[PDB]
């Protein structure tokens, strides 16, 4: 049927997400309240693995992460208050 | 805003798989034919056609799609 | 081998996608939906003049980075 | 009346390169010849950035960057 590379590519993603369940779920504990909150931690995280060497691959993760960042904030934005 | 030790090693694990996984190295060599921007445009879709999501294939979205961004550059 | 003068220069490119106010309003326009058939034809149309130049390329990104945000926001 | 979003985005695009010119030439100017000499020097000019704080704009500017290392690499030196 149509979409074959797509439905490869969708096949693939679910065995990564399989696999690093894990290391997904720990994507999912780390959520920011506000956009200056995310871009904080947004940058720590950079920070640090960018000093412990990066890779294509590991740039396209934090990317992935990051867009989880700015998902909670785009839908569930806070506005500071709790510090 | 602080803990970052256990996000970094599964973002170094998730990253390395897609870094090194030869399967999505083959399918970026296999659409080789021109137009990134149609077959992007095709996957994209087609990859969530069942009504399912998580990040892993959003991950493997990414990093397809950023390497047909770099072959759509090379054309000029 | 250095950076400072590249790192200001980004700051200021990056600025400039961040404030413009028209490509927010742009980005804005594209709501309704479908952020997956607006960027196949803002890719293909922007190019349609035969130019290019990395002003166009950072601008499709940002234009581009914000309709996978929007696309997430319903899946 | 086909392809006017596309054309302005065009547009903007051709005005960022205009205003911002010595600034992309700051670009060319720090193109590596290999991959890993790509990932080191991204890596230092990523990092002084995120020093300086960043914004959604500021990251976009640091892949758009880090697309010309790459698309060098991806054409000439390393082959
Ligand atoms: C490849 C090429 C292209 C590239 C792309 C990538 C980039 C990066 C991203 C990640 C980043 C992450 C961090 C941040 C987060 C948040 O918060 O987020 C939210 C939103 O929403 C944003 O916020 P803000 O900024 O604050 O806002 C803006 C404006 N408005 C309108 C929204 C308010
Ligand atoms: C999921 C996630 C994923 C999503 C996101 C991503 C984004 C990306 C964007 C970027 C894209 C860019 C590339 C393109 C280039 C061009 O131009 O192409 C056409 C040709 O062909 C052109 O051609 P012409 O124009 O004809 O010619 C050329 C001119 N010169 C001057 C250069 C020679
Ligand atoms: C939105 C999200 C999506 C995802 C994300 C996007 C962005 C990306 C980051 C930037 C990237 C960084 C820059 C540098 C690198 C380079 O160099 O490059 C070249 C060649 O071409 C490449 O290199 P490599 O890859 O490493 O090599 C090839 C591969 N193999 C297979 C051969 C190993
Ligand atoms: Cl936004
Ligand atoms: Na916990
Ligand atoms: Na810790
Ligand atoms: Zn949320």
């Amino acid at each position: 049927t149509m979409g074959q590379v797509g439905r490869q590519l969708a096949i693939i993603g679910d065995d990564i997400n399989r696999r690093y369940d894990s290391e997904f779920q720990t994507m999912l504990q780390h959520l920011q309240p506000t956009a200056e909150n995310a871009y904080e931690y947004f940058t720590k995280i950079a920070t640090s693995l960018f000093e412990s060497g990066i890779n294509w691959g590991r740039v396209v993760a934090l990317l992935g992460f990051g867009y989880r960042l700015a998902l909670h904030v785009y839908q569930h934005g806070g506005s500071g208050g709790s510090g | 805003d602080a803990s970052t030790k256990k996000l970094s090693e599964s973002l170094k694990r998730i990253g390395d798989e897609l870094d090194s996984n030869m399967e999505l190295q083959r399918m970026i060599a296999a659409v080789d034919t021109d137009s990134p921007r149609e077959v992007f445009f095709r996957v994209a879709a087609d990859m969530f056609s069942d009504g399912n999501f998580n990040w892993g294939r959003v991950v493997a979205l990414f990093y397809f799609a950023s390497k047909l961004v770099l072959k759509a550059l090379s054309t000029k």
